[PDB]
Formats: C-alpha cells, sequence, structure tokens
RNA sequence: AGCAGAGUGGCGCAGCGGAAGCGUGCUGGGCCCAUAACCCAGAGGUCGAUGGAUCGAAACCAUCCUCUGCUACCA
C-alpha cells in the first residue's frame, strides 16, 4: 500500500509540495500529488510564471518533479489548485529537502512492511499511524522531526521501545532501521606541528611527544601518526563531535602548555574539523 | 672486495647549460642529484648536488644555467676537486666554463682533468675545432694543463679506462687535522665533507652561525648529533671529500626548506666567533666574467661554506672592506674567501682575498 | 691530442653503415586531406597513421590538437575527425611540424624511438637510444 | 605522505540516495520576402574492478586500482 505520507489527508493551505505532472491541456496543467497519497490536481496555465512567456514546453514538461505552492483548497468538491509564481527558491530547496526525508521514512516503512510480508494494506496505514505520524507528532512536525525521532532511534533504542510493536516486527524494524542511516565513522582530525625548541630542545619536542601520547582518551583515542620528524596528524574516531574536538584541543593545549617552560613556539597547521 | 668507508673525494661536474653534466655525473655514482620538482620538470639543476659510489666517491653535480651559477660557486669553495667535462654541443660551450675556471684559479684547484662527453653524437670536425678551441681558451688560465680524455658518459663506453685516468691524474688530497673541527652543513638531513677534528653521534655540537633571532642579534647554537650519516648511510667516521650526513638537534621545521643551509658546523666546546663586520685583503680582476672602482656603501657577495651574505662598505680602499651584514656569519677563523658582486641581477665575481 | 682524434674516431659505436644526422627530423610528410565544407568542419585523416605510427599514443594527441586556438570538437573516429572551425592545410601541418618539433621529437636525437612515459607527477619523455628526460609542460 | 573531482547514453559541467538530467555545442526543421532574434524535434547501450539488503544501482553507501587539479622537504 502506497498511502499519505503524513498523518493528515488532504495537504494545507499555502505550503510547498513537490508534485509530478500527468498531462497538458489548453485550461491548464492536471498534476500527481505524491507527497499526499498520489491525488490528482490541476494548475492553471495562467498560475505558472509572472513573465513573458515563450514556451509551456520549458517550465512544465511531462515527466519531471516540482515544486508548487498550494492556493486554493476545498473539501466538499477536492478541487487541488497550485501554483508556481508564488514560490521562491529557498522554500523549493527546503521542499525537495524535506520530500527527500519523507523518501526516506516511506522507504525504510515500505521495507520493513515488505520484508514483514504485511500484505495487509489497511494494516499499513495502521503501521503508518502506530509509529510514524505519531513520531511525527512526538516532534510535532512531519520531517525533520521525524528525521529527529529516527536520528535517535538509530542511535539509541529507547524511543524505539516505545512502540507496540510485536516480537518480529522489532526484528525487522532493527534490520531495515540501522543499516540504512549510520555510516558516518565521523573522525575528528587535526595535522598539527608544535615548533618548540630551546638548547635542550630534543627533548624539547620529545617532551610534547610524552605528552601527546600519554594524554589519550579512552573511548576517544587520541592518536599520532608521523610522516616527517616534525608532522603529525591528531586523529580522534569518536562518533560525537562535541565531546572529540574538545578534548583534542584540551589535549593539544596541555601539551603546548608544559613545553611553553622550555620555549615553546608553534607551528600552525589545521584546525579542529570533523569528516 | 671494497671498503665500506667515509668518502675521500668530491668531484664537481662543469659545463654549459644542457651539455650533459648532470647525466655524467648521475653515470659515475649511480644516484640522481635532482631533488626538486621544478629542477626535474625544468632539466636543470636547482640546489646543490650530492651522489656516492665506492671507488669512496662522489660527484658533485652543479648548474649549467647563467643565473644558478652563485650557488655552484659557493659550494665549489667547500669542493675539493673538479671534473670539466665538455660537450659536443659546442667549441664556446657558454662563458661559465671560464668564469668556474677563473674562480678555481684564485681558489688554488690547479689539478683540473677535462673532459670530453658526447664524442658519439658530434661530428669529428667538431672535435677537431673544439681541439683548437680548447687550445686557445685554456691557455693563460689554470685549464692549461688538464688532459683530455673522450668517452660517452651515459652510454657506458671506456669508464675503465677513465677511472684509472682520473684516480691516477687525480688524487684525493690528504686533511689539515690541526686546526679547529669543521663539519660543512649544505642543506637543511644536513650534507657536506668533514675537514679536521671527528664527530660521533649524541655528541654535543655547535652550528657557528646559528640563527639571527626574531638590535637583534646571534648568539652562537650548541646542540646535538642525533645520528652520525655519510650520504644516507650510517658511518663511524668521516674525513674531507663526499658528501656526509650531519645530524643535528634542531627541530627539523625549522631546518625545512634550507633555512640552515649555509652555515658551518663545530663541536659544542669550539668556540667560534660570530661577527658582523670581517676584513679581507682583496685584488681585483681585469675583466667583467659574468657575461656571455669600487665605492662605499655597496653590497657584495662573499661565499663561505654553501653560504652568501651582502654588507655595506662604510669605507673602500684598494684592497680592503669593512661589512656589516643583514643576518650574520660565524668566521672562526682565518680562511679563504672568493669575492662576488651584484651586477645587472646577477651575481658577478670581481675578486678574491683572505680574512685576516 | 691526436690519441683522442684516433679516440673519437675509435670510441664510436659499432661502425654500420648508417652515418652523421644532421638536421635528421623526419620528413613523411603527411598532412591532413582536409575537406571542408567552408563553414564548421574539418576532417582530419590520415589520423591513425600518424596516431599509430608516430610514437604517441591515441588521445594524447587530441588534447594538444584541441589546445591550439581553443577549437572545440572531439572523436568521430581517428581518421575522418571533426574539429570545429575552418582551417587551411599548411597551417594545421605546421601544427604538425611543432608538434613534431617539440613534443615527440627533441633535437638530442632525432630518432623515432621516443616512446611515451609518465613520471611521479609530469609527462616525460625518454628516447630508447639514449634515454634522456624530456619532461614537456610548455 | 595531505584536499577535491572522475571512471560519458551525442561535444562541456557531472544533474543526486530510482540512467544521459540540464547549460552549451553540433545535425535538421518551423517563423520571416530574407537575415539575426526566438521556437521546436534528434543520436549503435554492466557508464573501473569488488561486497551487503533493496523496488533500487553509472548516477545508493562502503572498499582496491588508475587519473587530474592541488602537496612538501629532503634524498
Amino acid at each position: 500500500l502506497s498511502c499519505r505520507f503524513y498523518q493528515h489527508k488532504f495537504p494545507e493551505v499555502e505550503d510547498v509540495v513537490m508534485v509530478n505532472v500527468r498531462s497538458i491541456a489548453e485550461m491548464g496543467a492536471y498534476v500527481s500529488l505524491l507527497e499526499y497519497n498520489n491525488i490528482e490536481g490541476m494548475i492553471l496555465l495562467s498560475e505558472l510564471s509572472r513573465r513573458r512567456i515563450r514556451s509551456i514546453n520549458k517550465l512544465i514538461r511531462i515527466g519531471r518533479n516540482e515544486c508548487v505552492v498550494v492556493i486554493r483548497v476545498d473539501k466538499e468538491k477536492g478541487y487541488i489548485d497550485l501554483s508556481k509564481r508564488r514560490v521562491s527558491p529557498e522554500e523549493a530547496i527546503k521542499c525537495e529537502d524535506k520530500f527527500t526525508k519523507s523518501k526516506t521514512v516511506y522507504s525504510i516503512l515500505r521495507h520493513v512492511a515488505e520484508v514483514l510480508e504485511y500484505t495487509k494494506d489497511e494494516q499499513l496505514e495502521s503501521l503508518f499511524q502506530r509509529t510514524a505520524w505519531v513520531f511525527d507528532d512526538k516532534y510535532k512536525r512531519p520531517g525533520y522531526g521525524a528525521y529527529d525521532a529516527f536520528k535517535h532511534a538509530v542511535s539509541d533504542p529507547s524511543i524505539l521501545d516505545s512502540l507496540d510493536l510485536n516480537e518480529d516486527e522489532r526484528e525487522v524494524l532493527i534490520n531495515n532501521i540501522n543499516r540504512r542511516l549510520t555510516p558516518q565513522a565521523v573522525k575528528i582530525r587535526a595535522d598539527i606541528e608544535v615548533a618548540c625548541y630551546g638548547y635542550e630542545g630534543i627533548d624539547a619536542v620529545k617532551e610534547a611527544l610524552r605528552a601527546g601520547l600519554n594524554c589519550s582518551t579512552e573511548n576517544m583515542p587520541i592518536k599520532i601518526n608521523l610522516i616527517a620528524p616534525p608532522r603529525y596528524v591528531m586523529t580522534t574516531t569518536t562518533l560525537e563531535r562535541t565531546e572529540g574536538l574538545s578534548v583534542l584541543s584540551q589535549a593539544m593545549a596541555v601539551i603546548k602548555e608544559k613545553i611553553e617552560e622550555k620555549r615553546g613556539v608553534f607551528n600552525v597547521q589545521m584546525e579542529p574539523k570533523v569528516v | 672486495e671494497v671498503i665500506s668507508r667515509q668518502a675521500t673525494i668530491n668531484i664537481g661536474t662543469i659545463g654549459h647549460v644542457a651539455h650533459g653534466k648532470s647525466t655524467v655525473v648521475k653515470a659515475i655514482s649511480g644516484v640522481h642529484t635532482v631533488r626538486f620538482k621544478n629542477e626535474l620538470e625544468r632539466n636543470i639543476t636547482i640546489k646543490l648536488g650530492y651522489a656516492n659510489a665506492k671507488i669512496h666517491v662522489s660527484f658533485v653535480d652543479c648548474p649549467g644555467h647563467d643565473i644558478l651559477m652563485a650557488t655552484m660557486l659557493n659550494g665549489a669553495a667547500v669542493m675539493d676537486a673538479a671534473l670539466l667535462l665538455i660537450a659536443g654541443n659546442e667549441s664556446c660551450p657558454q662563458p661559465q666554463t671560464s668564469e668556474h675556471l677563473a674562480a678555481i684559479e684564485i681558489m688554488k684547484l690547479k689539478h683540473i682533468l677535462i673532459l670530453q662527453n658526447k664524442i658519439d653524437l658530434v661530428k669529428e670536425s667538431q672535435a677537431k675545432e673544439q681541439y683548437e678551441q680548447i687550445l686557445a681558451f685554456v691557455q693563460g688560465t689554470v685549464a692549461e694543463g688538464a688532459p683530455i680524455i673522450p668517452i660517452s658518459a651515459q652510454l657506458k663506453y671506456n669508464i675503465e679506462v677513465v677511472c684509472e685516468y682520473i684516480v691516477k691524474k687525480i688524487p684525493v688530497p690528504p686533511r689539515d687535522f690541526t686546526s679547529e673541527p669543521r663539519l660543512i652543513v649544505i642543506r637543511s638531513v644536513a650534507g657536506g665533507s668533514i675537514l679536521k677534528g671527528v664527530l660521533k653521534v649524541g655528541q654535543e655540537i655547535e652550528v657557528r652561525p646559528g640563527i639571527v633571532s626574531k638590535k637583534l642579534m646571534c648568539k652562537p647554537i650548541f646542540s646535538k648529533i642525533v645520528s652520525l650519516f655519510a650520504e644516507h648511510n650510517d658511518l663511524q667516521y668521516a674525513a674531507p671529500g663526499g658528501l656526509i650526513g650531519v645530524g643535528t638537534k634542531i627541530d627539523p621545521t625549522l631546518c625545512r626548506a634550507d633555512r640552515m643551509v649555509g652555515q658551518v658546523l663545530g663541536a659544542v666546546g669550539a668556540l667560534p666567533e660570530i661577527f658582523t663586520e670581517l676584513e679581507i685583503s682583496y685584488f681585483l680582476l681585469r675583466r667583467l666574467l659574468g657575461v656571455r672602482k669600487l665605492s662605499k656603501n655597496e653590497v657584495l657577495m662573499v661565499n663561505i661554506g654553501s653560504l652568501s651574505t651582502g654588507g655595506r662598505v662604510s669605507a673602500v680602499k684598494a684592497d680592503l672592506g669593512k661589512i656589516v651584514l643583514t643576518n650574520p656569519v660565524c668566521t672562526e677563523v682565518g680562511e679563504k674567501i672568493a669575492l662576488s658582486r651584484r651586477v645587472e641581477k646577477h651575481w658577478r665575481l670581481i675578486g678574491w682575498g683572505q680574512i685576516r | 691530442y691526436e690519441e683522442l682524434l684516433n679516440r673519437v674516431f675509435n670510441i664510436m659505436r659499432e661502425k654500420n653503415p648508417d652515418m652523421v644526422a644532421g638536421e635528421k627530423r623526419k620528413f613523411v610528410m603527411k598532412p591532413p586531406q582536409v575537406v571542408r565544407v567552408g563553414t564548421k568542419k574539418t576532417s582530419f585523416v590520415n589520423f591513425t597513421d600518424i596516431c599509430k605510427l608516430l610514437h604517441r599514443q591515441p588521445k594524447h594527441l587530441l588534447a594538444f590538437l584541441l589546445a591550439e586556438l581553443g577549437t572545440s570538437g572531439s572523436i568521430d573516429g581517428n581518421n575522418q575527425l571533426v574539429i570545429k572551425g575552418r582551417f587551411q592545410q599548411k597551417q594545421i601541418e605546421n601544427v604538425l611540424r611543432r608538434y613534431i618539433k617539440e613534443y615527440v621529437t627533441c633535437h638530442t636525437c632525432r630518432s623515432p624511438d621516443t616512446i611515451l612515459q609518465k613520471d611521479t607527477r609530469l609527462y616525460f619523455l625518454q628516447c630508447e637510444t639514449c634515454h634522456s628526460r624530456c619532461s614537456v609542460a610548455s
């Protein structure tokens, strides 16, 4: 089953929706509201762009998806009406971001419902409401807050224990909930030279290396790799960046401070930056 | 078998640009002198070259290009001997062979060999003309005595006779051990030849010039030897001749891109003077050698070790000048100097002398 | 010196009936029989002949040919190659003389054994007669 | 040993978690008495080698190779 992306059925007024086109006529252009259950709609020929038009083939072509702003919605007929002139490209960028994110949520939900052999299609509406639309409610928005929910879900299972699923549904849920969202391997890196010296400058730089290899953090290993005798990349493999960059700069600071007793000067190379 | 020992000789390779000097030096030693990417692409020598082979011999690869000439001259002051390779390309190779010969005459390196390279590529007529040109050019200069042996260094024909001839005619000179110990740093691994005394790994040593600190002045730098090397090989002892590798205590980032280059090295205990002003008794050349009266406040170039440095003449006389340098040079004792002046954006050798 | 005159007569490479080759630049003069439409086409023919016969492998003449005047165009077969714009016969011929002049033949040895190589960063060229470093960049 | 782009469905940039997508150029029409302008239609089918599901892999994501543009400093 293919249904509404969100809990709501018909789109709300003055939103921006990604839509695909079906036909082209004289009095307008028919269209397929992909973001809400593939429901048909029409865009008027006048309601295209506020410029002296020359080629309607150039604007809307049969078979490409574009951004539209919903204009006049009604229910008693269901006459969905869109346009393109009141669309500035910043909203278009946010529209494609939101629709892509919803396609990721729909793809993984299609994956789990298909691998469950959950052919039952109102039960797929039930599965959407039981997990997806309530998580849209839990951050009170579709899309970005849903991304926040699954951003916890692939990492911490605690919010996933706030579901209603059975024994096997969690199995296929984890089987497709993890291996599609975390390729991260975000390793904080900073190549660096410490250009300290003195009369005993051999032991000044070796004391800096002593600090550099004993101020190593445990879960976040501050490793050292030498290519040139004053060159080394500071490397930490930790997944969370806010701890990694902070303890990288703190370790570098204590290294430079204990070798600021002897004349310590710093050859700056790079900054704390994740991948 | 042959003994593994420090190199006893440094042999220079000179001649006109693109004549094939570098290929010949590579042919003799077996090592590639070209360090820089620019030098490889340009097909010219930017920096002073070094290569080693047992005989233990070394080749000093000089630049043919007219602009690069001053660094080669500085290295030549350090050099124990040289070989002049004369290509098939031209009877008059390109002015600089004569200029280096004149510098050698001032320096007193009389023992010279003339090598006729690329005989296969050129005509017999060119060879006869070259013979007459060689006779006229060599006459009246230090080169006059030098023998000429034809060979093709690249092809490797008649090399054995060349090694015996070069060994016989151009011997390695001894050393002057009595003077205060000196090791010469050309690059910054650092390469050079040990002139006197001895150094050991782990021993405290000093770079006599040291460093101009950010009036600003320079205090000599005493430091230690992390390791001891001959070219890219480690040895227990070092003698004159060849490029030996001297390790130092300085951070290599500081030394990087030849920052230390041109300094001299001695033991930490040794007492070298680091002087802004020096007195030199000198004489001047008749003509302007660099092409194909001295006054005060001018900048002249003095070559000591790998370094060349300017200073200003407060007063000028027939044979003496005093100069205050931008960065200090270390003068541990009196020695030999070649004097050059920069004219028309190129450094040209005006004269030579000794520092009293 | 006459010991060494005898040496230059006797330290040569082994005496084969080939002789001195002063300005032996190879005139195998085969300019393209360019058919031009008169507006915006040239057709390089004899291109696989040069492009395989001369020791310069395919796609390596292409960028240098498109370099001169900045004219576009690409493959349409090596023989019968379409290049943007109109050219005269002697000029593109002379560009091929230039191509031989500085890129596949250097005056150290004008011999057709200048086989292609590439070093660590830049295109280098040698010569099996002599094996020199003809690193071309300009 | 550091940083990006690439393993062409017709030239050039690669259009991004569903195959040329577009800008351009070429070939051809239409409009005009003509020309420019503008408009329109077209191109022999593992698009590096390897893993994992997938409705999905030239255009997912990780890996190994090469290439380019950019390194650094000593042999």
